[PDB]
Order: C-alpha cells, then structure tokens, then sequence
C-alpha cells in the first residue's frame, strides 16, 4: 500500500526518424545536421584519409632503408674489387682487444 | 639538511639573495601561478550562484595580482635554496680531496662483462 | 522592479571595488619596481 | 644518586596507575592527577634545592599555580558533567559510542 | 567454477573479509573510559618491560 | 532514461550507526540530527523545605 | 548586508528596539473561525504589523517576483484535491503537511527577523503548534500511517527546540455547527465536501493539548464565537496583559544576537526541513528530479542568484 | 611534441565557450585538425630516436600508439551520443571536456623520457576513466565495476613506484638512453627477483595477465561505449607499450625468472578463448577476446627476440581499431534493442543490410584475415615463439582454431537466420554509425597495403 | 622480544634442534600474551575466570602454532639438508595456518593463514638470508 | 558566546601555538601546550548539548595526562644533565617518555581513542580549529628533539597509526569520525619520516592543514553530518558535488591530484634510505585508506540518492553561507602537483 517512488514511467522513447525523414544520425534540427554530414565527410575524409594516404604513401627513407639498399651496393663492389671477402668477420678489430688472461 | 645560518635567524630571503639572477618576467612557473589565479577567481565565481566569466572582474584582477605576487617571492627564496646548496656542496669537494677519490677510467677494451644471452 | 522589498545587493558599493582595483594596481607597481632593482643588483654585482 | 628519588618516582608511578585505573568516580581520578602533580612538584624542588640551581627557581610556583588551573578547569567540567545527569559516574557516558 | 567464483574467492574475498572483521573488531568499541586508560596502561608495560624501547 | 539510479532500499543501506552490521551492532544506535540528546530533566520538585519547632 | 559581530561591535545591543508593542501576538482559531478579520483589526488599532495566511506558494510570494510559481515547484501540494479526497494512496495529505509545515516555519522566522529589525512587533495566525496540533488531529482521523506521524515528530523536535515562544496567544472558540453554517455560506464546493468529525477531532485535540501545553508560555486570551470586534476588549486586555512568564524574561542580549544571526541566511533555518528519513510517501526519484530542477533553471527570474540575474539588470559586470 | 600538446589544451575552453547545438560540430573539426597535426609527427629514421626537446622524445614504437590514439579521439567524440544527447548542456560539456583532459594524459603518458613521468601520467590517465564509466555506466553494477578497475590497478600498480625510485637513486637518472647506455646486467640474487616482480606485476595487472583479468570484463559491460573503447584500445596496448619500454633493464634474471608468466598467460589464452564462446550479453565476448590476444601479447613481450616485438606491436595496433570497431557495432545493436544479451535479437539480415558487410568485415579482422595487420602480428608472434621452444605452436594454432570459432559464432549468432518478429522497433542506419565505420576500416586496411610503418624499433 | 629473538637466530639452522622449537613456543607465548592483554584490556569478559581462560586460549593457540611452526623448520632442515631455500619456512607458515585452521575449528581460516604465514615466513627466512634491515638504516 | 570573548581566545590559541614555537625553555613549551588546552576547551561546548560536555571531558583527561607525562619526562631531562635547552636528550626514558606525552597529545594509535569520540560531538568550527592547530603545536617540538630518538618507538607508532586510521573508517558513516580516522592515517605519515628528513613531515603538515581546512569549509557551506544530507547537497548544488570529487580523491592521493606530492617525496627520501619492504607496506596502507574516501565519492556525485522534497523549496533561497576562504585552497589544495619544486621553499 505504498509506492517509494513520485516519476514518470521511465523512459520516453522518441524515434529520431518520423519526424525528419531526411535526417542524419543526431537531433531533428535541419541544419547542423547537415553542418555535422559535411564537416564528417569533407574535414574526416576528403582532407584527411586521401592526403594522409599520399603522406604516408612516400615520405625520407624510413629507418634509411633505401639509403642501406644502395650503401650495400656499393660496399660489396667496394669490396668485390678489393679481393677481400664481403662481410669481414669479428666486426671489432681483432687487435683491438685486452683479453682478460688466465 | 639544515641551517647552514641559523645563527643568524630565519630571514625569508638573505642579502646573497641578490647575487643570483632574479626570475625573469613571463617565466613558465609564475605563468602557471596566474593561470591557477584565474582558475581561482572563476571558481570562486562558481561557488556562489552568480554568472561565471563575468560580474567579477575586480576579484579576478586582484587574485591573480596577489598569486603571481607571492609566486615570485616563492621562486625567489627556490632560486636562493638550490644555489646555497649547490655552493655548499663544492665547497665540500673542495674542501677534503682524500675523501672522494675519482674512478680509473678503464676502457671498453678492457672491461670485462659476461654475456648471458637470451634465447 | 520585479524584486520585492529585498535586494541584498545588486547595486554595488563603490569603496570596495575602487580599494580591491587600487591595491591591485599597487601591488602591480611593486613588483615591476622590485623586479627593476633586482635586475639591476644583479647586472650591477656581475 | 640521593636514593629518595627511587621512592619518589615509584609513588610518581603509582599516582600514574591510580589515574589510569579507576571504576567509581571521576573525581578521585582528579585528585589522584592532582597528586601526580604534587609528586613533580617535589621532585623538581628536591633537585633544584640540592643543585643550588638558584636563577630558574620559578619552576616549583609555576608549575603549581599552571597545574593549579588546570584542576580548576577539570572542576568545571566535572560539576557541568554532575549537572546534565543524576551524578558524576564513570558509566552512564554510553552515549556518543567509537 | 574456475575463473569466476574461485578467482573472486582468492583475490578480492580473503582481503574484503579481512577488512570488514579488522574493522567490525577495532573500531566498533562501546564508547566507556575506564577501557581506554587500561589499554594505556598495558601500553606503558607492554613498550617498558616486555618489548624494551629505552634499553 | 534507463541510466540506473540507488534507490531508497540502497539509501538504507547507506545508513544506521555504523556500516557493517555484525552479530551484536542492533545496541549501537544513531545518533540525532541536531546533535542534541533528549536531555535529563532531572527536577521533578524543587527543594521542599519543612521549618519545624527548631 | 551590514550584519555580523562588527555590526554587533559598532552597536552594542538590540535591546534598545524595545518595547511594549514589539511584540508576538498570534491570533490561533479553527479553520475559517480566527482569521485575518480580527487579525487586521488589532494589526491596526495596536500599530503593529500584519503576516498573511501561511499557505501553499508563500515561499515564492515572500522572495523574487511577485507571481507565484506553479505547483511543479512549490508543490505538489494540491490543497483543493486535500479537501476532495484525503483517502489516496499516491500521497497527498503528508507532502501538503510538510509544505505547510515549511511555510509556517519560513513565515515565523520572517517575523522574528522582523521583530528583531527595528520593530515594531508582529502578529501571526495559525503558527506551528497549531500545525502539529493540525496534523494530530488529521491522524485521530487515521489518514496517516504512524510511521509518519514518527517522522513529523522527529521534525518538530529538531526544529521547535531552538526558538522562542510567542508572547500571547489569542484563542478564539466557534463551535462545530456555526463552523459548518459558515463554509455552507462561503461557497467553496471542493471545500464544501469537508466532513464534520474531522473538526470535531481539531477542535477536541485543539482544547485538549493545546491550551494545557502553554501553561504561561504563550500567555493565552480565550474568546467566545461572536466576540468578534468587540477590538476595544481584545486591545485593552492586551493592554494590561501583564507579561509574567515564558523564556522572553532571560535573553539578556546574546540570545538576540544568536537569534539574529540564525535566523538570517534562512538555508540555516532550513537545513533541518530534510532530515531525511526517506518516507516511502514523499520522496523523489532521481531522473523527475533532474528535468524539474533543469525545469526552475529555465525560468527567467530564477536562474543563478537573483541578485545578479540579467533581464532586469543590472547593467554592471563590468564588461 | 609541445607544438602537438598545446593545441589540446587550447581546445579545452573551445566546448565551454561554444554555445548550445553548436559544441559537437567545434568539437569534431578540431579533433580531425589535431589528427592532421598528429599525422605530420612521422620523420623518425635510422639510428637515434627522435628528440622533441629535453622533457621528450619518441621512438618508433610511441609513434604509431600516438597517431592511432589522436586518430581514435574524433571517432569516440561522435560515438558518444544519443544515450547523453539528451542530457544537459553543462553536464555535456565537462563529459566531452573530461574526454580531451583523458586524451591529453594520454599522450603525455605515451611520450615521457622519465620513467617517473611516465607513473605520474599513467595513473593521471587512470583517474579520469573512473569518473566517465561510474557516471554513464547504464546498468546496476557500475559501481562494483569502477571499484574493482581502481583497486586492481592501484594495488598492482603501487610498487612500480618504489622500484623506479630505486633505480633513480642508485644508477642516475632515468632518461631512456641513460638507463640505456649505463645499465649494468643485474645478477640473480632475490632482491633483484622481487624488484622484476615488482615492475612486471605492475603491467601485468595492467594488461591484465590471466590470474587478473575479471578485472575487465564488469568495466566493460557495464560502462559506455567513450570509456569501453579508451579503456580497451589505449589503456591495454599502454600497458604494453610501458613493458616495452621498461624491459630493457633486468635482462640476465628474466630468463630464469620468466618462466611462469609465459605459463598463465598461455593456458589463459586457452582457457579465455574458450570462456567467450558459450557466454551470452555481448559485450563480454569482445572483453575476453581482448584478454585472449592480450596473453599473446604478454608471451610476446617477455620472450625477448625483435621478431616478438615486431609482431607486438603490429598486434597492439591491429587488436586496438578491431576491439573498438566491434565494440561500436555492439554499441549500435544495443541501441537498436536494449537487451545487451545475445539469442534475444537475431535476424538483421533483411534488415539493416549493408551493417551486416561491417559486421562481416569486423569479424574476418577478428579471424585474422591474411592480408590484415592482425594476421602480421599473430604470425611473427607464433614464430618467434616456435623458435622460443618447439611444442608451443599447438598452443597457438589451439588458440586459432577456437578464436575463429567464437569469432564467427558471434558473426553467425546475432546477425543470421531468423528475425523473431516480436522486435518490431527497429529503424534502419544512420549514416551516423556507417560514418563511424568508415572511420574504422579504412585506415587498418590502408595499412595492410603499407605496414612498414607500424613495425617497431626493431625494423 | 629482543633477547629471545637474537638467541634464535643465532642459532644456526643448522640441526642444533629443540632449542630452536623451544625459542619459538617462547615467541608464541610471548605474543599470545600481547594479544591476550589487548583483549582483556578492551572486552570486560565478565567475569575474570572467563578472563583467564580467553588468556589461556590465545597464549596456547600461538605458542601451539610457534612450536609445530618451529618443529616442520627442524624436520625440513633434516630432511632437506639445504639452509638456504624458503620453501622450508613455506612449509612452516602452511603448518601453522592449519594448526590455527584447527584450533579455530574451520576450513578457510586455515587455508587463508596457510597462504599467508607461508608467504611471511618465506620472506623472514629471505631478508635474513640476503640481509633486510630491522626498521631503519636510520642513516643517510 | 560574545565575539570579542571568541576573538580574544582565538589570540590566546595563537599565543600559545607561538610559545611552542619559539621558546627555547622546556616550561614555556609546557605552559604553551597548557594555555593551548585552556583555550580550546571553550572553543568546544559552543553549543550545550551533553555530547560537548563528554566530549570536552574525554580531551581534557587525555589532554592533561598527556602535559603531565611530558613534565615528567623533561624534570628526568633535567635529573639527568641539566639545563632548560631544547635540543638532544640525555636519557632513553626520558625521551621515551616524551614521545609518548607528544603521542597521547598528537594523535596516534595506541593513544587514539579519544579522537573519533571528541569529533563526534562539537561543531564544525571547533573539530576544524582543534584539528589544525593540535596537530600543529607538538610537530615544532618533535621537528626540535628528534636527534635523541630511538627509532622503534616512532616507527611503531608510524605503522600502527597508519593501518589503525585505515581500518577504523570502513564501518564509520558520520562524517566527523571518517575524518578523524583520514587524521589518525596521515599523522602516522608525518610522524614516519620524522627521523630521515623533517622537511618532508613539515611539508606534509601544511599539505594537510590546507586539506583539512577545505574539508571542513565544503561541510560548512551545508550543516551535513551524514551522507544522505550529502546526497540532499548534491541535489540543491553541482558545483559542490565535483568538488567533493576533487577534494576527496586529493585525500586519496593520486598522481594528477595535490595529495599524491606529500607521499611521493616521502617515498623518494625514505627509499634512498636503504628500507624498503617498509615503504610499501605504508603505500599498501595508503591503498587501503581511500576506500572510504571512495564510497563518500559515490554517495556524493558519482551515483544519484533519491531525494526528499523542500529542496522544491530551498531552490528559491540564494545559497548565502559565507566561506571563509574556499576557492583559494581549493585550487591550492588540488592543482599543486607541477610544483614539485617547492620542497625547498622550507628549509
Ligand atoms: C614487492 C615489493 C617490491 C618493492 C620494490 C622493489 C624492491 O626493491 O624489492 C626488493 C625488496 C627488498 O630488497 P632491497 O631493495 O633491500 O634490495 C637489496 C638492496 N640493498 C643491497 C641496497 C640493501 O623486497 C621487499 O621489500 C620484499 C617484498
Ligand atoms: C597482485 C594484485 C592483487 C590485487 C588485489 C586488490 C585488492 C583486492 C580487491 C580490492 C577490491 C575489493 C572490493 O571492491 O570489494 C567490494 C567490496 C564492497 O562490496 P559490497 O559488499 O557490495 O559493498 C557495497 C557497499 N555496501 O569492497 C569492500 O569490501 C572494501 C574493503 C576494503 C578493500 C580495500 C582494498 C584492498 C586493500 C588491501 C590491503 C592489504
């Protein structure tokens, strides 16, 4: 015989279809939405997604890769006309050591 | 660490003091002093009911003056700490050379540390 | 108007804003004065 | 080491206990702080007699007349506490539980 | 069984419990006086003679 | 709005004397709002005085 | 505002406002028997001042506009639908009490401000005993779950026990049947539908609580039904009332100057209207609270401190 | 990197001094021109790492979290409405002004030389996810959820903090080349165990590891969808990306030491694969999903070859635009139907028809479909863990077939067969929501056509 | 307290035993007699036989989980040969957990208590072995 | 209550504080925690209610006990080599002695009784003012006697006093009892690091002094002693909910906020200490006291209670309480994390 309770029927459901039927995702206001449609599109894809592509497409030799590619070109004609095998062993000169003795 | 003149009493802000540079106008500390002012005066605008960024524009000028007044007084005596113990402490170095020896500098060709790899 | 028989206030008292805008400017003053003698201390000492 | 002190300070420690401990009354626990205070009374008087520490003598009146007040104050609290119930009892203080 | 009811025995349960009856046993106390200065007193015995402090 | 809200069974629960209830808390009470004890009126008469033949 | 202990420093007292017509006078009858008839006749041939009926939207008529707010915001009292039917389960005769009783406590209050602040006495009619007189005798009717006669209780302990009495209270007596004779005669049809026993039970608990629990306090005038103006016996019995007793004879100075500065920023008087004990019958969920509050926020003369509020002024926030 | 900080303050009073209909728009420009801004950072070559002056830096493995958070900001700006949209204006403005606060720790988290710095700003970028799940949690048990997400992070998260005093006050300061460059191989006493614990229980509860990962699942279906995907994508592959920088000391003690962890992790991975594929409300099951790819992530980390940290990272990032595409999908369903339950509302076939191609694309990202970033990551991580030991790999491929299988049994159990012809509510799409998706999968599948970017510092 | 607890670790562990167990029922008695003294301070049984028997609960409660904490030390120490590792004093702690499970008559209690006089006693066996200081450098 | 009564026993708690302070004589330290005692006993029972009356008896007890234990120890001081200087001690007992007169008259955990029940029963003003200047007054001495310490005395007192000011706090629902435990934990803080570096203890006292002093104006602004009134107060005004969000969670102590800076710097000057298992178990601690800071939080702005009519009502009414000064330590008391470099604005 008591209720704990003075609100409304939780909730109040409104479509945010039939009323605009040419309507975006958001509120029956005509114009932002539209203002909402173009900022989404051309400032989030047409200035952004193409431009970010031809961006990230080339850009300066990422981790001097290319830069490598032609270094070892080089070296290893450097290094065919010199006689000497290509990649020389124990990168760190061999008399260049203090060797703990025993 | 203490006083290093306590002798000498509190004295907010010695005459030495003055032989360091001063804080200069728009240092980024005393900046952020008179932002944390104006966030001040804009809630003390939010406590009582009245329209915020406006209708009290007197309380405004006034708490960031006094923030950033005692802001720089505040850097001041920080400038002032960290230079005196920078004095004392070189002066400490330079006054026992026996105790504080410097390391032989070896080479990377001739130090020895075991490898341990990982797999 | 539109207010019965009490305002507390609304009308503002003119001592309290010209003595909080004075000390303001005051303390304005004091310090530019203070760090002018600063600086000269300083390019005077070194 | 003048071994009165040993006989003084163990009564000091039993005027302790005699504070801390008590079932009845809250004024017999008054009075056994006021004779804790007595007891520092005596035992700094004895020793500034004995050392011939004669500038900062005050010690012995001041800290009489200070504890003096003291008490005074725990009267008042007592005779507010023996107004706002029937008596002065260490129970019916079960109000206001940790 | 695994996941759920056993992992939420073993980390939250153990310290939540332990929480709640160290809370219910120190700070639920019967607001008296003559307790509180025998507590003290076995302070003062307990830091003197059993566990020394000024030795 | 569907955005679950406490209710007055939770509110209740956020209540007593102390939180936690225990096997014997029931005797803990709440204490009153204005900080005020329905105090001891402790006067039922005044001093009845009876001057007799002394 | 010039108040505080300064204002307390630079004058000394307030017992200089005083006396022999600054006073509390409450004129206490039945439901349309003692009202602002005779009120007004001692209000103008005593020279003191007059306070209305304490009814549902005298907290809106008392502060900002004029207009009362509707009843979204100073109800939901609905004091017709109370005489209609005082027999709903949704809960009606208990959110209308405690409005009532905040109405009476508010519109006391403004009268001790008043008396305080340089005169020149005040009369009130229909004040809080009678409220908890009122609402007894509605629960001798049995509308009310005890439970909340508990709570109503608990709110006249907390909030009676810091005031002062009345000086005088004038009681005036009309019986049941020239009562009924009367709101026949006034016309009233959702107030025509009252019954009589209920006040039977008013004017039964009203002689039987009331006037013994003055007893000095409050020094009473009993009155007869058409001892109505009949001004000349009311104002001269008044007159040589003979203040004797009651609390008023030990303030001396500081009780006011507790009372002046609990009575004004009035959120101090009310921050004991909510207790809470959360009362199954009156309380609010969260999300009607929400739209109601944002609700008052967009009305035009209420929104963000009044005394700095745009629309009316006051063309200075200084750019 | 202050060029890139100061703009997020600034738009900070944008929202506040933006009148009413008028936020959104402010809100959503700004973000993207921020997301341009944050797209120009990309310069990093060869030998060093780059250098943003004294306070900063980034390597190559910062840059890519730092572009995909700044990114993922506009994309959770428009998700979160139409279940506050109706709110009221101030109460949406410091929810969208909490959201840039969060980004802006966010970012000062990610790029910190400091390894102090980095505790202050990763609990600074705790506390505000707090407040925004507990406030607009939507179901009864938000409180307990936003309890137990504080507790555990803090209670895991606390002796980082006396561990990195420690290294502060005996080896210097802590730059990231000057713990570099000067750290000596610590041996195997017990004390350098529980300082190992110490750091790596910190993330672990912070990725979470399998003995702590109800941590996540009531934080996320019982919380909105701003702080599921904040919570999901940055704060897990920001634990992750905390252990790679700080697993750099300790090398010589976490091969005897690091046995076990591999251990939880793998047989939670299992066993979480299998806890999502019988489980209704919906939500849930992309929860344990991202702690099943999170334990492989975790074996990742602490095997220790740079084939493991390339398939780490490619995985954090592939796993982080998945789990918050799919969690914006389940938001939409629910907003569709409030149910949050899953055998209720099938059909969506006839219905709503071309959600079903996101639904289909979302779930073969989660498949790892060859071509994707998710496949690249899952692939170098199972080869780096074979060459780790040769029994793994049916751990791995277990954890394969089974994700497959409740992958698309979430694929094939809501959205196929059978409308149950009592919903009748339902409005076709907004082009709000395929908006949203076209801000997801363009940008994974453009890296699937140039992934040498994502790839860490160990290129 | 202090004499007693230098006295067992002084000892070497080592098989010089029964000393040791004796050193830990000391501890055990010592420290129910603390908690003993607490209790009684903050409880008036009512009456003061009831008093004296809570007293001789606790003290032979924590002089029973010392003793058999202190006789699996011995017995570990025997059997395993190695005075070095803390899985000895794990056994210990998961000991006394289950003697404390067993004088409280219940389940959980003793397996919590396992797992946390285990892990403790892990760790006292640990700093000592690495060397932990006691409370304070109190230098610089 | 007269105010020029008020003012001149505000002037006598100001005397007494700066005699602590300032004197180099042991009896004007004496006479200044006496005259403190006697001032701040009409400060209590400002109104007449019984509960003032007990509350006012239990201080003055412990109170006085606590002056008379530390008379005793320095007439020892004094037994011992002789002089009225403040400086290193000549006795373990005698410091012993004093440490634990300094104990039962600051505020720590085998003494700590008294203080939940005196916060129970005395206004706002009263608990605000006895919090702030008695845990003031005995922090000058200790900062002048801590070279004579044994440090196990300190330190156990330290860690109980922490874990005791955590554990005590989760059962508790009155709001002046669940700050007297946040007291209890942070004077265990501020006594921790007393013998390493008392920069740090005094720091952390005005850190504390600045928060207490915003707790107790936010629960000025609004006659509250429940949560429930809390819940009534986030109804009639927002801007006090979220800053019962900031406040509260700056008692927490977290990274971004003002209160993580005082335990953060002592963990820095207590870690290049070489302890180690003892910070984290005080940093555990500082997890455990945050709980109910915690659920204060989701009583106050996080959840919304169900709220009784006649805030209808109080809508009207302006919210004309006075602070005395709020805004100004708010935002000192919250934003203070980037100047981590006044440390050395102390010594
Ligand atoms: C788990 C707690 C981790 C605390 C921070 C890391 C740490 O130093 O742990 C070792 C700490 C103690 O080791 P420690 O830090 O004393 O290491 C030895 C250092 N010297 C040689 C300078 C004494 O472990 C614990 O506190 C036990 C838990
Ligand atoms: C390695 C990493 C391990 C991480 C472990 C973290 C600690 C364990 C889990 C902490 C969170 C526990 C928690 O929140 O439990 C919920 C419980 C409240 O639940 P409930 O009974 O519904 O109360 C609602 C109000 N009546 O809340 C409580 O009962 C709170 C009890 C206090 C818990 C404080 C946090 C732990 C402190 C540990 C100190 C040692």
């Amino acid at each position: 015989p008591t209720l704990r309770w003075q609100e409304d029927p939780e909730p109040e459901d409104e479509n945010l279809y039939e009323k605009n039927p040419d309507s975006h995702g958001y509120d029956k206001d005509p114009a932002v939405d539209v203002w909402n449609m173009r900022v989404v599109f051309f400032f989030g894809f047409s200035i952004v997604l193409v431009l970010g592509s031809t961006f990230v497409a080339y850009l300066p030799d990422y981790r001097m890769q290319e830069w490598a590619r032609r270094e070892a070109e080089r070296l290893v004609k450097y290094r065919e006309a010199h006689g000497l095998p290509l990649m020389e062993s124990n990168c760190f000169d061999p008399s260049k050591i203090q060797l703990p003795e025993d | 660490m203490t006083g290093r003149q306590a002798r000498a009493p509190l004295q907010f802000l010695p005459d030495e003091a003055r032989s360091l540079p001063p804080p200069k106008l728009t240092d980024p500390r005393l900046a952020y002093i008179g932002f944390l002012g104006y966030c001040s005066g804009l809630i003390d605008n939010a406590i009582r009911r009245r329209p915020v960024l406006s209708a009290g524009l007197h309380r405004q000028f006034l708490y960031i003056t006094s923030f950033v007044f005692v802001g720089y007084y505040l850097l001041k005596r920080q400038d002032y700490m960290y230079a005196v113990r920078d004095h004392d402490m070189f002066s400490y170095i330079k006054s026992h050379p026996e105790d504080f020896p410097e390391k032989d500098k070896k080479t990377y060709r001739e130090v020895f540390e075991e490898f341990h790899p990982v797999r | 108007k539109f207010y019965i028989q009490e305002p507390p206030h609304g009308s503002p008292n003119w001592l309290k804003v010209g003595l909080t805008l004075g000390t303001s400017a005051f303390l304005w003053i004091y310090l530019i004065k203070q760090h002018n003698e600063d600086v000269l201390e300083y390019k005077r000492r070194n | 080491m003048s071994l009165v002190y040993m006989n003084i300070m163990m009564a000091f420690t039993v005027s302790l206990t005699g504070l801390l401990m008590y079932r009845s009354h809250l004024m017999s626990s008054l009075l056994c702080l006021e004779g804790m205070m007595l007891s520092l009374f005596i035992l700094a008087t004895l020793m500034i007699l004995n050392s011939h520490f004669t500038l900062a003598s005050m010690m012995p009146i001041i800290l009489l007349v200070f504890a003096a007040c003291e008490a005074a104050l725990g009267l008042s609290l007592l005779v507010m506490v023996s107004n706002t119930y029937g008596t002065d009892y260490v129970q019916n203080l079960n109000l206001l539980q940790c | 069984l695994l996941d759920l009811i056993w992992l939420e025995t073993i980390l939250p349960k153990t310290i939540s419990l332990a929480q709640m009856k160290m809370s219910t046993t120190i700070t639920s106390q019967k607001g008296l006086i003559k307790l509180y200065f025998l507590s003290f007193l076995i302070t003062i015995l307990i830091s003197t003679t059993l566990l020394n402090f000024h030795e | 709005a569907r955005q679950w809200q406490p209710d007055v069974e939770w509110a209740e629960q956020y209540g007593g004397a102390v939180m936690y209830p225990t096997k014997e808390t029931a005797h803990w009470k709440p204490p009153p709002w204005n900080d005020v004890d329905p105090p001891k009126d402790t006067l039922v008469s005044n001093l009845t005085l009876n001057f007799g033949p002394q | 505002l010039q108040y505080g202990p300064l204002a307390y420093i630079l004058g000394e007292k307030t017992t200089k406002k005083m006396t022999e017509n600054s006073k509390l006078i409450t004129v206490d009858g039945n439901i349309c028997s003692g009202k602002s008839k005779l009120a007004k006749e001692v209000a103008e041939k005593l020279g003191l001042k007059h306070f209305p009926e304490a009814g549902i939207h005298y907290a809106d008529s008392t502060t900002g506009d004029g207009k009362p707010l509707p009843v979204r915001f100073s109800g939901n009292c609905s004091l017709e639908k109370f005489y209609d039917d005082p027999k709903s389960n949704d809960g009606n005769s208990y959110r209308l009490q405690a409005w009532l009783y905040a109405s009476r406590l508010l519109q006391y209050a403004d009268a001790l401000e008043h008396l305080l602040s340089t005169g020149q006495g005040v009369v009130l009619e229909r004040s809080i005993y009678s409220d908890f007189v009122f609402l007894e005798a509605m629960y001798r009717q049995g509308f009310i779950r005890k439970q909340c006669v508990d709570h109503y209780n608990q709110v006249k302990k907390v909030t009676v026990c810091e005031y002062l009495p009345p000086h005088v209270v004038i009681y005036v007596d009309v019986p049941v049947s020239e009562v009924q004779s009367r709101i026949q005669k006034k016309g009233n049809p959702h107030e025509m539908k009252i019954t009589s026993a209920y006040l039977q039970d008013i004017e039964n608990v009203y002689k039987g609580t009331f006037l013994p629990e003055m007893s000095e306090k409050c020094e009473v005038l009993q009155y007869s039904a058409w001892e109505a103006e009949d001004a000349e016996k009311v104002v001269e019995d008044i007159q040589y009332l003979k203040y004797d007793k009651g609390p008023w004879l030990d303030q001396d100075d500081r009780k006011l100057h507790n009372l002046r500065m609990l009575v004004q920023d009035k959120l101090e008087v009310l921050n004991y209207t909510s207790i809470p004990v959360f009362l199954p019958e009156v309380t609010i969920g969260a999300h009607q609270s929400d739209r109601v509050f944002q609700e008052f926020t967009e009305l035009p003369g209420r929104k963000y401190r009044a005394g700095y509020n745009e629309d009316v002024g006051d063309k200075w926030i200084w750019l | 990197m202050l060029k890139y900080i100061i703009p997020t303050m600034m738009l900070m009073p944008l929202t506040w001094l933006s009148k009413n209909s008028m936020i959104w728009i402010n809100t959503t420009l700004h973000s993207l021109l921020i997301s341009l801004t944050s797209l120009l950072l990309l310069n990093q070559f060869g030998d060093n790492s780059l250098n943003f002056s004294l306070t900063f830096f980034s390597d190559s493995l910062s840059t890519p979290l730092l572009i995909l958070t700044m990114w993922l900001l506009p994309l959770m700006l428009m998700a979160s409405q139409h279940h506050l949209s109706k709110e009221n204006l101030a109460r949406k403005k410091l929810f969208i002004s909490m959201l840039i606060l969060l980004q802006l720790f966010l970012i000062m988290t990610f790029t910190a030389t400091e390894l102090i710095f980095f505790y202050i700003m990763f609990e600074a970028t705790l506390v505000p996810t707090l407040i925004i799940i507990t406030r607009w949690g939507n179901q009864t048990e938000r409180l307990n959820a936003g309890l137990y997400f504080l507790f555990y992070t803090l209670a895991g998260s606390l002796p980082l903090l006396v561990a990195l005093i420690y290294i502060q006050n005996t080896m210097g300061s802590l730059n990231f080349l000057i713990l570099q460059y000067w750290v000596q191989p610590m041996p195997n006493s017990w004390s350098n165990t529980f300082m190992w614990l110490a750091c790596m229980m910190a993330f672990m509860v912070k990725m979470p590891l399998y003995g702590l990962h109800l941590w996540l699942p009531k934080a996320h279906v019982e919380a909105p969808i701003a702080g599921s995907m904040v919570l999901a994508a940055i704060l897990l592959k920001l634990g992750g990306y905390g252990m790679m920088r700080i697993t750099l000391l300790l090398n010589p003690i976490t091969d005897f030491m690091a046995y076990p962890f591999i251990m939880l992790s793998l047989w939670g991975m299992i066993m979480t694969s299998s806890i999502c594929l019988r489980q209704t409300d919906l939500k849930s099951l992309i929860a344990y999903s991202s702690v099943s790819h999170m334990a492989l992530v975790i074996v990742a980390i602490l095997i220790q070859t740079p084939w493991s940290y390339m398939g780490a990272t490619a995985l954090m990032i592939a796993h982080g635009l998945t789990s918050s595409m799919l969690f914006c999908l389940a938001n939409s369903n629910y907003e569709r139907v409030h149910s949050r339950t899953m055998i209720l509302a099938r059909g969506l076939q006839t219905l709503l028809p071309l959600m079903a191609a996101w639904w289909l694309l979302a779930s073969l990202t989660n498949l790892a479909l060859p071509p994707s970033i998710n496949l690249i990551g899952e692939l170098f991580v199972v080869m780096s863990t074979f060459s780790w030991s040769n029994i793994t790999i049916i751990l791995m491929g277990l954890n394969m077939v089974i994700t497959a299988l409740y992958s698309l049994y979430m694929l094939i159990t809501t959205q196929r067969g059978k409308h149950t012809h009592h919903i009748n509510n339902i409005l076709p799409s907004f082009t709000r929501e395929n908006a949203l998706m076209s801000l997801h999968m363009l940008p994974l599948l453009l890296l699937s056509l140039n992934p040498k970017i994502i790839l860490g510092p160990l290129y | 307290a202090k004499t007693l607890l230098h006295q067992y670790w002084d000892i070497p562990e080592g098989t010089e035993c029964h000393r040791k167990t004796y050193a830990a029922t000391s501890i055990g008695g010592a420290s129910g007699l603390v908690v003993s003294a607490y209790s009684v301070a903050l409880k008036t049984p009512t009456s003061f036989l009831e008093g004296v028997a809570r007293t001789g609960r606790y003290t032979f409660t924590a002089a029973a989980i010392g003793a058999i904490f202190g006789l699996t030390s011995c017995i570990s120490a025997q059997v395993r040969e190695k005075p070095d590792d803390p899985l000895n004093y794990l056994i210990g702690g998961c000991a006394g957990g289950l003697t404390l499970g067993a004088r409280t008559r219940s389940y959980g209690i003793g397996a919590a208590a396992c797992a946390y006089m285990g892990l403790t006693a892990a760790l006292v066996k640990m700093g000592q072995l690495e060397g932990w200081k006691v409370f304070a450098e109190p230098k610089v | 209550m007269n105010p020029i009564i008020l003012i001149i026993i505000l002037m006598t708690v100001m005397l007494g504080t700066i005699i602590v302070m300032i004197s180099t004589h042991w009896l004007l330290i004496w006479i200044g925690f006496e005259m403190n005692m006697l001032a701040i006993i009409p400060i209590m029972m400002k109104k007449h209610n019984p509960r003032a009356t007990e509350a006012s008896t239990k201080y003055f007890l412990t109170q006085s006990t606590a002056s008379m234990l530390l008379m005793m120890a320095i007439i020892i001081n004094l037994m011992f080599s002789g002089q009225w200087t403040v400086m290193k001690l000549f006795n373990p007992m005698a410091s012993m002695l004093m440490t634990m007169a300094l104990a039962m008259k600051l505020g720590m955990a085998p003494f700590h009784f008294w203080v939940p029940e005196v916060t129970q029963g005395i206004p706002l003003s009263s608990g605000l003012i006895l919090l702030t200047w008695q845990k003031l007054a005995p922090m000058s001495v200790l900062y002048q006697i801590l070279p004579s310490i044994n440090l196990d005395l300190i330190l156990t007192l330290s860690i109980l006093s922490i874990t005791i000011g955590g554990w005590g706090g989760l059962n508790q629902t009155q709001l002046r009892k669940i700050m007297a435990y946040s007291s209890i934990a942070h004077m265990g803080w501020m006594t921790a690091v007393l013998l390493y570096n008392p920069t740090m203890t005094l720091l952390n006292l005005i850190i504390y002094i600045i928060m207490t002093s915003t707790m107790f104006t936010l629960f000025m602004a609004n006659s509250t002693t429940t949560t429930l009134s809390l819940s009534h107060t986030w109804n009639k005004a927002p801007i006090m909910t979220i800053l019962v969000l900031i406040t509260l969670l700056s008692m927490g102590g977290l990274p971004p906020l003002s209160g993580f800076m005082p335990k953060w710097m002592i963990i820095q000057e207590m870690t290049k200490n070489d302890s180690i298992i003892l910070p984290t178990l005080m940093a555990i601690t500082a997890l455990l006291n945050l709980y109910f800071y915690m659920r204060l939080t989701y009583s106050t702005a996080l959840t919304m209670f169900p709220s009784t009519n006649n805030m209808k009502m109080k809508w009207q009414f302006p919210t004309t309480k006075r602070m005395t000064l709020l805004p100004t330590m708010t935002v000192l008391s919250t934003m203070l994390l980037p100047l981590t470099p006044i440390l050395s604005i102390l010594e």
